[PDB]
């Protein structure tokens, strides 16, 4: 086509979605991790994670307001990944890298799994 | 704005 | 902080939100324009438009599944702006620029109003 | 990935 494109549009949209999350506006699901609860928007979770995409396209699960993750999932690793989904920023540290990679593998967040693998390989 |  | 950032994350999120719109997945509102209906996600509409932000933060309107726009709004101008919201691409043409700018002013999409004003000024 |  003959479209023009606004370079900062996608980043501005994600920044606003994160502002709605902060203020708990139109959040439609609670993710439960080892008795730690995280409110979010189903569509953002689906846009970022192969696991949530599969969950919320399922005819029965699409209607659930509460999703319980596998008990092996670490709440801090989940929190870091939820922050990444809404900001593009990943708080990757020596002390959390193993939990973050394990959570990203479970959530099916391929780009995060990739950078964790590379950061672990650099330290060996 | 840019030409994509 | 000491975060790393994935450059393409925001664009990938918006691309996936547009794929959900195309497949009519988790769309939660119908926007009615001069008897033309457009399905969308409330959160994306709020993230892009000052008007939708005001509508869906209102305690009564946040619960509506149908929103009727002012009868002066042109369905084609709305369609072009809805496409921009989900893609960052604006199909601005000599034949639609007036309707697009009028719709962007009503929707409170300041960056679109800005480029329309500049494109109109170049033609005078 | 970059340093923001
Ligand atoms: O690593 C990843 C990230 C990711 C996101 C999604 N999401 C969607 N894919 C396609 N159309 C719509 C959506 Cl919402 C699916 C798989 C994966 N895998
Ligand atoms: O031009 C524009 C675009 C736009 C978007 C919004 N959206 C939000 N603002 C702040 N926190 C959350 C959201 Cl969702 C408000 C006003 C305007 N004006
Ligand atoms: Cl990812
Ligand atoms: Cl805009």
């Amino acid at each position: 086509d003959s479209c023009i494109q606004f370079t900062r549009h996608a980043s501005d949209v994600l920044l606003n979605l994160n502002r709605l999350r902060s203020r708990d506006i139109l959040t439609d699901v609670v993710i439960v991790v080892s008795r730690e609860q995280f409110r979010a928007h189903k569509t953002v979770l689906m846009a970022c994670s192969g696991l949530f995409y599969s969950i919320f396209t399922d005819q029965l699960k699409c209607n659930l307001s509460v999703i319980n993750l596998d008990p092996e999932i670490n709440p801090e690793g989940f929190c870091i990944l939820l922050d990444f989904m809404y900001t593009s920023r990943l708080n990757l540290r020596e002390g959390n890298i193993m939990a973050v990679m394990a959570t990203a593998m479970y959530l099916q967040m391929e780009h995060v799994v990739d950078t964790c693998r590379k950061f672990i390989k650099a330290s060996e | 704005w840019v030409i994509p």
